[PDB]
């Protein structure tokens, strides 16, 4: 009931090409979506992101974005780190599924990782000491802890999900991750309706690889969602296929490609979109766009399933636009 | 001849150990245990000054504090896939060589406000130097090809990036091996895709556990995976992944292999060639022939079974 705008960042390299056929195959299923193509690349004036870019995604709280290319200068900071301070995106999830077309060694895999994306070894504090003695200083609070473990805990009823784990080091850096891990018990005990545990990062690592099934929501600092994420990427099929959002504050939201900006195959009709597709999916379940969604996902599933057409990265001859697509053709069911 | 201090440890270390002297009289092997059960106890650096070498289990924090009276520094975890047993990577032959100093080991932690912790994380150019070094020296005196740099030099630019900067310092000296550098969250993601681009790999201390875990579970886990940790003078043999809850529960059920494996190995440091070739092959032949499997490698035997088929083929003579 209404048409709402999403602001697009359709990035570098192979980037304009996934976001233009994520549009399409939104057109396709006649999703109620609007489309406003920004640029988030940073300038500095008296550091920060163009104006535009911040009244657009202020204004719509939405976001998709493709894949930006690193830039050159030391002097650059990380553009993620610039886009997370603009709208104190807080938390990082990576739903992990494997895709039925898609063999991989692990088969069973539907994981969820909630990543605390504030503070932790992320603080951005370091001090040189004395000759060559660095100190990097890792900042774990009761706020943010707390605010990450309610996301869960939310995350984890909202997608009707089963199990919570809460992962640390506490036996470690027993002040720091004891305070995570205090934190998250505190919310586990007032949200009974979801199976909370602890375990170690190391304790988790050794068994993901073994026997990913056994996991469900997991919640975790900075540093540890970071390695975490992309280790359970590789369980499925690694950054190509995997769904990312950063969720913020004032109701924003950025959904986000993980994966690279590939420019040897920029202008050739190459690229895969299935990742930037999913992450588009997951915009819509969060903006409450259920039947669209579900929709859409059950096509790009389809297609992968058949073989018919897929791109050089899944094992197929397949164009960009003929998996497109089949994808579109698909979703007028 | 030859005395090695022995220090039983925390949870099943005791039971392990058992099998270890088990094997080892099976075997005939000249080797006398000299043992603390332990858990100031400096007693065991006095011990370690005429032994300068021991076997451990599972024990700043006593680990933290104990390596750091023995300056161990060096940890090498040696992730090599077991013939009989079967994983979705087999065939795999790594190192992960890690520092065990510095890093968030160190308890450095306080609280700036309430509800605000601070935990300090300590890189040096002298302790990064020398793993640097000592990684290289191990791909020099091993025959391996390649010492890959795994780091998050992007976030902790300083640090991190002291780190990698004596890394590739380091790297000159060596010609004759190929170096690489690797993003920790890449490389966790990379083991799993595809581990066999990966020889040697150094790392501080807290990737390290990660690495040392993750790696462990390709291969077949917490029980097969073998670990050393050495000084400039000392050798301490335990098990690779040697993470909280790694064999700790269970009586009679825990895995004799990796133990068994690391103590082979502080035979072959030992000079006993003979002896470590020996109860290695016949552990490793053990898990060939899939006989007995300890429930973590998907039998129904005992430690006990398992041990006593062990010392079955080491006294066998028609091998």
């Amino acid at each position: 009931g209404g048409v709402q705008t999403v602001t697009l960042i359709p990035g570098d390299g192979i980037g304009p090409e996934i976001s233009a056929a994520v549009m399409k195959i939104f057109d396709a299923a006649k999703a109620p979506i609007q489309w406003e193509e920004r640029n988030v690349t940073a300038i500095q004036g008296p550091w920060m992101i163009p104006s535009e870019a911040k009244e657009s995604m202020d204004k719509n709280k939405m976001g998709l974005k493709g894949p930006l290319k690193t830039p050159i200068a030391a002097g650059h900071p990380s553009m993620n780190l610039l886009l997370r301070k603009t709208f104190d995106l807080y938390a990082n999830v990576r739903p992990c599924v494997s895709i039925e077309g898609y063999k991989t060694p692990y088969t069973d895999v539907n994981i969820v990782t909630i990543r605390e994306n504030t503070e932790g070894e992320y603080s951005g504090i370091e001090h040189v000491i004395v000759d060559g003695v660095v100190q990097s200083i890792k900042l774990i609070t009761e706020g943010a802890s707390k605010r990450i473990a309610e996301f869960a805990f939310e995350y984890a009823r909202n997608n009707h999900r089963s199990n919570v784990t809460a992962v640390h080091k506490a036996n470690i850096m027993r002040m720091s991750d004891g305070l995570f891990l205090q934190k998250c018990r505190e919310v586990a005990e007032s949200c009974k309706d979801i199976k909370f545990n602890e375990m170690y990062l190391d304790t988790v690592c050794l068994n993901m690889v073994q026997d990913p099934s056994q996991f469900d929501v997991l919640v975790m600092p900075n540093l540890y969602g970071d390695i975490l994420s992309d280790l359970c990427a590789g369980l499925i099929g690694g950054l190509g296929v995997t769904p990312s959002g950063n969720i913020g504050a004032n109701g924003v939201a950025i959904f986000e490609s993980v994966h690279g900006t590939a420019p040897d195959i920029a202008g050739k009709d190459m690229a895969n979109p299935t990742a930037l597709l999913l992450s588009a999916v997951m915009m819509l379940r969060h903006m409450g766009l259920f039947d669209h969604a579900a929709r859409i996902e059950a096509a790009c599933f389809a297609t992968i399933k058949d073989g018919k057409s897929l791109t050089k990265d899944l094992g197929g001859n397949a164009k960009c636009s003929d998996f497109t697509e089949e994808i579109c053709r698909r979703v007028k069911d | 001849s030859f005395p090695v201090t022995m220090l039983p440890g925390d949870g099943v270390g005791p039971e392990l150990m058992h099998a270890v002297k088990e094997v080892f009289k099976a075997a005939a092997v000249p080797v006398e245990f000299q043992e603390h059960h332990l858990s100031k106890l400096e007693q065991v650096l006095s011990s370690m000054k005429e032994n300068k070498v021991a076997i451990i289990g599972k024990i700043a924090s006593y680990d933290m504090r104990l390596r750091r009276k023995l300056d161990l520094f060096a940890n090498v975890v040696h992730v090599k896939s077991l013939p009989g047993y079967m994983t979705r990577h087999n065939n795999l032959d790594l190192v992960i060589i890690r520092e065990q100093t510095e890093g968030e080991y160190s308890s450095l932690e306080h609280e700036s406000a309430r509800g605000v912790i601070e935990c300090l994380k300590i890189v040096t150019r002298a302790k990064s130097q020398r793993i640097a070094k000592f990684a290289f020296d191990y791909a020099t005196k091993k025959g391996r090809g390649k010492v890959t740099a795994v780091h998050k030099a992007n976030i902790m630019k300083l640090g991190d990036g002291l780190f990698l900067q004596c890394c590739e310092e380091v790297a000159e000296l060596y010609p004759k091996i190929k170096f690489e550098t690797m993003i920790i969250d890449n490389c966790c993601m990379q083991l799993v895709q595809n581990p066999y681009q990966f020889d040697v790999l150094v790392m501080p201390n807290l990737y390290g556990n990660i690495i040392d875990n993750l790696a462990a579970g390709l291969v077949g886990g917490a029980g097969v995976v073998p670990g050393e940790s050495y000084s400039a003078e000392y050798a301490v043999f335990e098990t690779g992944a040697r993470h909280p809850f790694a064999q700790a529960v269970g009586r009679n059920i825990a895995n004799p292999t990796a133990m068994l494996l690391s103590a082979s190995n502080m035979l072959r440091h030992l000079n006993l060639e003979y002896h470590s070739s020996m109860i290695a092959d016949a552990v490793k032949k053990v898990i060939k022939v899939g006989k007995v499997r300890t429930s973590d490698m998907g039998g129904y035997a005992t430690c006990h079974d398992f041990t006593e088929e062990i010392c079955r083929r080491v006294k066998d003579l028609d091998e």
